[PDB]
C-alpha cells in the first residue's frame, strides 16, 4: 500500500496561499482544458503513424484539440449514433461543422484578446496551464491533419458502438423499464413550479435589463483594469529592452571612444500625475 | 446482490494507494482494471495511466471548487454546492461510497451541500475528509454522510469533522444531529464526541446547568444529550424533569481528556453565513 | 420562455462574482505593492549609473558597473514576473464577467425572439 | 551597427513614453468610471458609495500612494 513512486512526476507546481480566504466558483470543466485525453493507444498512433517521418510535428495537445472537436460535432449532428454506428459521418461531411465549432469559449477569448489591445500571443487566465501555449489554432490543424486523425478517431468511435471512448457512468434512460441496477446513479427530478403572474414577469423583465447594465458596467471596469495591467506589462518589457540596448550602446561606444550623445543613456524626469 | 460486494480492485488517490471496502457505481468498465487512479484535486477517476498523465498536465485546480470558509494552520474547510459543482460532487460521492456502506447515489447531488476538509501543501489543498448536508432537511439533520479517507486515519480528522458540523449549526442558531442510522464506525465516533464535549462543558461551567441550556451552547439535540448522560451514569429524574450532575468519574475523565492536547476547531476562524435558498 | 426563471438563474450564477472580483483585485493590489518596492530597488541602482554618466559621461566605466548591471537585470526580471501575475489575475476577472454577460445576452435574445420580453 | 542600436533605442524609449501615458489615462479612466457607475445591484455590493469601495482603483499601488 502506502506511497506511490510516480507521484512527483504527476503532481508538480506550487499553489501559493493568499492572506484572505479563497473565493472560487469555476467548475472542474473550467480548470481541465481540452476534455479529450490521449490513452496509451492514442500516443503510439501519434508517435508511429503520424509523427514518424513528419517535418511538421502534431503535438499531444494539438491531437486532443482535434479529437475534442470531432466529439462535439458528432454529438451535435448524430445524437443517436448508437442506433447505427457504422453510419457515422465522414470527415468531409463533418468538416463544415468543425469549422464553426467554438471550443472552450474560443471566440470569447479571441474578442477579449482583441479588446485589451494585447493581440500578442493568447489571452491567459488562471484556468490555463502554461504548457498549452505552444499549440496551433484549430482551423490550421483541420487542414493539415484533420482527415488523417479523423480516420483513426472514426474507428475508435465504431469500436465503442457510437458511445464514448472514455468509460461513462450508467445513467437512467427514460424509456427503459429499469431493473434495480446498482450501477445506475444520479437520477434527476425536476422542480416543476407554477408560473408567476404576468405582472411579476414584467417586473422581473425590468430587473433583468437593469442587471444586464450592471454587468456591462462591471465588464468595462474589468476591461480597463486588464488594459492597465497589459500596458504595465508592455512598460516593464520596454524597461528590459531599454536596459539591454543601453548596455550594448555603451560597450560599442567605449570600443570606439565616442563622447557625447548620452541623453538616451539616462532617464529624464517629467511631470507625471 | 452485486452491490453487497467490493466493486473495484485497488485505487491510487494522489500518492496513497487505498483499499475500497464497498461497492460504488463507478463505470463498470473500470472493474476490469488492475489499478484505478483518482485525481487528488478533482477526484476524477482514470483506468488509463496515460489519460491520467495528460489530465494532470492540463488541470489547474488545486483545491475544492468553492469558497474557503475556515482556515487554521492544520486544516481548511470548503463549502461546495452540489447544484453548482455537479461533476466534482459526483466524483466525491463515488469516492465516498467506496467507504460508506449505506450512502445512496440514487439521485443526483443537487440537494446537498458538501463541507470538505483539506490539509495544505506546497502543491495545494488535499482533501482528507468531508461531510454532506441537505440544503433543507425535514428531520433537521446537520450531517447526511460523514467520512475520513482511509489514508488519513490516526490523525484526529474525524473529530474535527464532527466539531465543524456543530459549529455550522451554532452559527445557524439550530440544534442538529447526524442523519438516520449511523454506521458502526460512525456511531463510535459520535458517542466519543458527545461524551467529550458534554463532560468538558459540565466541568468548565461548574454551576448547575439545564438540558435546554446545554442544548443551546452545543447545538446537540436533547435526545443526544440525555442518551450521553445515561451512558455516563450522570442523569436522574426528578419532578417530571431530567437533571445532570457531576461525579468522581466525570472529573477524572476531564483530566485525562485535557491531557491529550488534541487539535480543535477555532470558531473565530469560521468566516461563514448560512446559504439562503429561495 | 420565463423571464422570472431567467432572472433567478442569472442571480444564482452571479452570486459569488462580487466576492471573486474583490479577491482577484486585492491579489493584484498586493502584487503591485511588491512590484513598487522592487521598482525602487532597481531605480536607485540605476540612479547611480545615471549619476556617474552626468558627471563623467559614458566612456568612463562606473566603479561598480558590472556588479550593478547584474543586480538591475535581476530586479528588473522579477518585476516582469510579478507583472505577468497581475495580468493573469486581471484576465480571469474579465473572463468571468464576460462569460456571465454573454450567457445573459443569449437569454435576453431568446426572450426577445418570443413576445415574452420587449426590445 | 552602433548607429542602428541608437536608432532602435530611441524607438523603444518612445514606446516606454507611450506606455506610460496610456497607463496614466487608464488610471484616471478607471477612477471616473468608478464614480459614474457607482454614484440596488452592484459588482461592489452583491447583485441581490464610499472611497473604500473603489476596489478597481485600489488595485493600483500608485493610486494608493496618491490617496495617502
Amino acid at each position: 500500500s502506502m506511497t506511490w513512486n510516480e507521484y512527483d512526476k504527476f503532481y508538480t507546481g506550487s499553489f501559493q496561499e493568499t492572506t484572505s480566504y479563497i473565493k472560487f466558483s469555476a467548475t472542474v470543466e473550467d480548470c481541465c482544458g481540452t476534455n479529450y485525453n490521449m490513452d496509451e493507444r492514442d500516443e503510439t498512433f501519434l508517435n508511429e503513424q503520424v509523427n514518424k517521418g513528419s517535418s511538421d510535428i502534431l503535438t499531444e495537445d494539438e491531437f486532443e484539440i482535434l479529437c475534442s472537436s470531432f466529439e462535439h460535432a458528432i454529438h451535435e449532428r448524430q445524437p443517436f449514433l448508437s442506433m447505427d454506428p457504422e453510419s457515422i459521418l465522414s470527415f468531409e461531411e463533418l468538416k463544415p461543422t468543425l469549422i464553426k465549432s467554438d471550443m472552450a469559449d474560443f471566440n470569447l477569448r479571441n474578442q477579449l484578446n482583441h479588446e485589451i489591445n494585447s493581440h500578442k500571443t493568447h489571452f491567459i487566465t488562471q484556468f490555463d496551464p502554461v504548457s498549452q501555449m505552444n499549440t496551433r489554432p484549430l482551423i490550421q490543424l483541420i487542414e493539415k491533419f484533420g482527415s488523417k486523425i479523423y480516420d483513426y478517431w472514426r474507428e475508435r468511435k465504431i469500436e465503442v458502438n457510437g458511445y464514448e471512448i472514455f468509460p461513462q457512468l450508467k445513467f437512467e434512460r427514460p424509456g427503459e423499464k429499469e431493473e434495480i441496477d446498482p450501477y445506475v446513479c444520479f437520477r434527476r427530478r425536476e422542480v416543476r413550479h407554477p408560473r408567476k403572474t404576468r405582472r411579476i414577469d414584467i417586473l422581473n423583465s425590468q430587473r433583468l435589463r437593469a442587471l444586464h447594465q450592471e454587468l456591462k458596467n462591471a465588464k468595462d471596469l474589468a476591461l480597463l483594469v486588464a488594459k492597465r495591467e497589459n500596458v504595465s506589462l508592455n512598460w516593464i518589457n520596454d524597461e528590459l529592452k531599454i536596459f539591454d540596448q543601453r548596455v550594448k550602446i555603451k560597450n560599442l561606444k567605449r570600443s570606439l571612444n565616442i563622447s557625447g550623445e548620452d541623453d538616451d543613456l539616462i532617464n529624464h524626469k517629467r511631470k507625471r500625475p | 446482490e452485486v452491490a453487497r460486494v467490493r466493486n473495484l480492485n485497488r485505487i491510487i488517490m494522489g500518492k496513497y494507494e487505498i483499499e475500497p471496502w464497498y461497492f460504488s457505481p463507478y463505470p463498470i468498465e473500470l472493474t476490469d482494471e488492475d489499478f484505478i487512479y483518482i485525481d487528488d484535486f478533482t477526484l476524477q477517476y482514470f483506468g488509463s495511466k496515460k489519460q491520467y498523465e495528460r489530465y494532470r498536465k492540463k488541470c489547474t485546480l488545486r483545491h475544492p471548487p468553492g469558497n474557503e470558509i475556515y482556515r487554521d494552520d492544520y486544516v481548511s474547510f470548503f463549502e461546495i454546492d452540489g447544484r453548482k459543482q455537479r461533476t466534482w460532487c459526483r466524483n466525491l460521492c463515488l469516492l465516498s461510497k467506496l467507504f460508506l456502506d449505506h450512502k445512496t447515489l440514487y439521485y443526483d447531488v443537487d440537494p446537498f451541500l458538501f463541507y470538505c476538509m483539506t490539509r495544505r501543501d506546497e502543491l495545494g489543498h488535499h482533501l482528507v475528509g468531508y461531510f454532506s448536508k441537505e440544503k433543507e432537511s425535514a428531520d433537521g439533520y446537520n450531517v447526511a454522510c460523514i467520512l475520513t479517507l482511509p489514508q488519513y486515519q490516526r490523525m484526529g480528522y474525524g473529530k474535527l469533522l464532527i466539531e465543524f458540523s456543530y459549529e455550522l449549526s451554532k452559527k445557524e442558531n439550530k440544534v442538529g444531529s447526524p442523519q438516520k442510522p449511523l454506521s458502526d464506525l460512525g456511531l463510535l465516533s459520535y458517542r466519543a464526541y458527545w461524551s467529550d464535549t458534554l463532560i468538558t462543558l459540565l466541568v468548565e461551567h461548574q454551576k448547575e446547568i439545564t438540558i435546554d441550556e446545554i442544548s443551546s451552547m452545543t447545538s446537540m439535540t436533547t435526545t443526544d444529550i440525555l442518551h450521553t448522560a445515561k451512558t455516563l451514569n450522570i442523569l436522574r429524574y426528578y419532578k417530571g424533569q431530567h437533571i445532570i450532575f457531576l461525579n468522581e468519574d466525570i472529573l477524572d475523565r476531564y483530566n485525562r481528556l485535557k491531557a491529550k492536547k488534541r487539535r480543535t476547531i477555532d470558531p473565530n476562524r469560521l468566516i461563514w453565513k448560512p446559504p439562503v435558498f429561495t | 420562455m420565463d423571464p422570472s426563471l431567467v432572472l433567478e438563474q442569472t442571480i444564482q450564477d452571479v452570486s459569488n462574482l462580487p466576492s471573486e472580483f474583490r479577491y482577484l483585485l486585492e491579489e493584484i493590489g498586493s502584487n503591485d505593492l511588491k512590484l513598487i518596492e522592487e521598482k525602487k530597488k532597481y531605480e536607485q541602482k540605476e540612479s547611480q549609473i545615471h549619476k556617474f554618466i552626468r558627471q563623467q559621461g559614458s566612456i568612463p566605466k562606473h566603479p561598480q558597473e558590472d556588479g550593478l548591471d547584474k543586480e538591475i537585470k535581476e530586479s528588473l526580471l522579477k518585476c516582469q514576473s510579478l507583472q505577468r501575475e497581475k495580468c493573469v489575475l486581471a484576465n480571469t476577472a474579465l473572463f468571468l464577467i464576460a462569460r456571465h454577460l454573454n450567457k445573459l445576452e443569449k437569454n435576453i435574445a431568446l426572450l426577445e425572439e418570443d413576445g415574452v420580453l420587449a426590445p | 551597427s552602433y548607429e542602428a542600436l541608437k536608432a532602435e533605442l530611441k524607438k523603444s524609449l518612445q514606446d516606454r513614453r507611450e506606455q506610460e501615458d496610456t497607463f496614466d489615462n487608464l488610471q484616471q479612466e478607471i477612477y471616473d468610471k468608478e464614480t459614474e457607475y457607482f454614484s440596488s445591484g452592484n459588482i461592489i455590493k452583491g447583485f441581490d458609495f464610499n472611497n473604500n469601495d473603489r476596489i478597481f482603483s485600489l488595485s493600483s499601488a500608485t493610486y494608493v500612494k496618491q490617496q495617502h
